């Protein structure tokens, strides 16, 4: 293939969509007994409308969908001990840690910010009514 | 092995030669007692913020 | 397999603490990972060379996770700003631009919350079954133009009608439906008829 | 290529997993953007052979298929733009054919069915009467466009052609 | 989570988001858009 | 001698995969708003000031 050697599939001459991607173009499937083949992607059923200069298309009937729509709003508020953490009950380690200055605490401090703008960006979704509403019995 | 822990008699099933127990992390979870054949957990001495 | 954005998010931050943990198991080039190990087994002078080891290796590590968690974190605020507004111009109103509610016209939404995250019911409204009727820009009642004030003029061949451009549903063409203008000169492809006059 | 140097470094532990894991990551996420933008379109309309467009000229957009099926301003654009160690280039999944595919696939549809084709089912729809309904949604009554049809289409012309010389004479 | 490796709570319960939705499912449903707006 | 050369290749390819994070990052900005004009400026007409 233009992508590399491909090994253990049945060339097709056929084109349908995307199954598995692999790049340039190419798309591999499990199809018939039955084997792995690959394919030139179609990218759709080609279609020419009946255009004029004065023909227009009006409907007449009508249909009411329900679609969805999934977003992520918030992490997991992490924090990260600095010393429990690199030499947890080692005075040694401690007191050489020292000389690095305050690296590990310039650490916490920037965790500590991302778990505050986690409660800020929940609040800004949600926290949109003034009061609590409530539906009639 | 060492470590420090709070020892508490467990309910988990070694087998007859296994003596450690350890997490999806690999961190010592439980230990034979090589004396009396006792399984303990360990559990991290709590720490936190102030 | 809907919910993959939020599994997602799940799975990367297990990722990244597993990984955070598993560093602790590594030599960086010392003796051995433990660190009371080596205070026991060498002096002060050589269990401060490989301590230093020990801290440069977790240092680092620890760096990198914290980097890690700045950029998917700004990523996440991104994609909170994109939710806030989708509720506020979506369900606290009706929107006018396309694609942003669903595909199809726009009519309300309901929400739903889920863990991490937040979830639309975008309720759409979608033309379904169409006709070929023959149009005309405008039509010649007097020598004078006569266009539709808030439609289209269309016909089966038969007769003509003025229809609203979303759902067929003919009247007929009187004085009212259409407003006049200009002549039958200057237009390209009018056509002839008769506007009734109540 | 050193059997030492490469267990020297297995004592680092997971690095080059997590550096493999981060480029990989962005490395699909950039067939995801070019997919999310541009493939939007169920089908592959198809432009009429004849050309009665009330006067409008769009031959320096559409295709022409004596080609890599671009048209020309693409053209101009493609022309106006100019190993050893691991570092491998990944080759982008969609192939600039099935990109201008996807492109005059949107331009044949908005051409001929306005916007409906976004809404649904594409409904054909003279493009005199689609630039008066255009027009109709800027406050401005559908009498000015049939009363200077040509004119708007010798200015639209114009302006295409100015399009052509800015982007062919600068890059 | 064994070295210094807390995971702290999040603000908002389950409970009280749930009670926003649906605060503003009720909201829309009985007063359309203007409970936006104002009143 | 290797060590020294196995810490500073690795940290030179940290700072490039750093590099290539952030400006993946902007991309996708840029990319999301190329998509939301398509959709609203080509699909419809609009009437959001410039
Ligand atoms: C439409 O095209 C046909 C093709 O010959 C022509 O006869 C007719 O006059 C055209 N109609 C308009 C309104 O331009």
């Amino acid at each position: 293939t233009r992508a590399g050697c491909l090994i253990g599939a049945e060339h097709v001459n056929n084109s349908y969509e995307c199954d598995i991607p692999i790049g340039a173009g190419i798309c591999a499937s499990y199809q018939t007994s039955q084997s792995i083949i690959a394919y030139t992607m179609s990218l759709g059923a080609e279609n020419s409308v009946a255009y004029s200069n004065n023909s227009i298309a009006i409907p007449t009937n009508f249909t009411i969908s329900v679609t969805t729509e999934i977003l992520p709003v918030s992490m997991t508020k992490t924090s990260v001990d600095c010393t429990m953490y690199i030499c947890g009950d080692s005075t040694e380690c401690s007191n050489l840690l020292l000389q690095y200055g305050s690296f590990c605490t310039q650490l916490n401090r920037a965790l500590t910010g991302i778990a505050v703008e986690q409660d800020k960006n929940t609040q800004e979704v949600f926290a949109q009514v003034k009061q609590i509403y409530k539906t009639p019995p | 092995l060492t470590g420090t822990g709070v020892l508490t008699e467990s309910n988990k099933k070694f087998l007859p030669f296994q003596q450690f127990g350890r997490d999806i992390a690999d961190t010592t979870d439980a230990v034979r007692d090589p004396q009396t054949l006792e399984i303990l957990d360990i559990t991290p001495c709590s720490f936190g913020g102030v | 397999s809907a919910l993959g954005k939020l599994q997602d998010v799940v799975n990367q931050n297990a990722q990244a603490l597993n990984t955070l943990v598993k560093q602790l198991s590594s030599n960086f080039g010392a003796i051995s990972s433990v660190l009371n190990d080596i205070l026991s087994r060498l002096d002060p002078p050589e269990a401060e060379v490989q301590i230093d080891r020990l801290i440069t290796g977790r240092l680092q590590s620890l760096q990198t996770y914290v980097t890690q968690q700045l950029i998917r974190a700004a990523e996440i605020r991104a994609s909170a700003n994109l939710a806030a507004t989708k509720m506020s111009e979506c369900v606290l109103g009706q929107s006018k631009r396309v694609d942003f509610c669903g595909k199809g016209y726009h009519l309300m939404s309901f929400p739903q919350s889920a863990p991490h995250g937040v979830v639309f019911l975008h309720v759409t409204y979608v033309p379904a079954q169409e006709k070929n009727f023959t149009t005309a820009p405008a039509i010649c009642h007097d020598g004078k133009a006569h266009f539709p004030r808030e439609g289209v003029f269309v016909s089966n061949g038969t007769h003509w009608f003025v229809t609203q451009r979303n759902f067929y549903e003919p009247q007929i063409i009187t004085t009212d439906n259409t407003f006049v203008s200009g002549n039958c000169d200057v237009v390209i492809g009018i056509v002839n008829n008769t506007v009734y006059d109540p | 290529d050193s059997t030492e140097c490469s267990n020297l470094l297995l004592q680092y532990g997971s690095f080059c997993t997590q550096l493999n894991r981060a480029l990989t990551g962005i490395a699909v996420e950039q067939d995801k953007n070019t997919q999310e933008v541009f493939a939007q379109v169920k089908q592959i309309y198809k432009t009429p052979p004849i050309k009665d467009f009330g006067g409008f000229n769009f031959s320096q957009i559409l295709p022409d298929p004596s080609k890599s099926k671009r048209s020309f301003i693409e053209d101009l654009l493609f022309n106006k733009v100019t190993k050893f160690n691991g570092l491998t280039v990944l080759p982008p999944l969609l192939t600039d054919e099935m990109i201008a595919q996807y492109t005059s696939a949107l331009l044949a549809g908005t051409i001929t069915s306005g916007w409906t084709f976004g809404a649904g089912a594409a409904l054909q729809i003279p493009f005199a009467m689609q630039m008066a309904y255009r027009f109709n949604g800027i406050g401005v009554t559908q009498n000015v466009l049939y009363e200077n049809q040509k004119l708007i289409a010798n200015q639209f012309n114009s302006a295409i052609g100015k399009i052509q010389d800015s982007l062919s004479s600068t890059a």
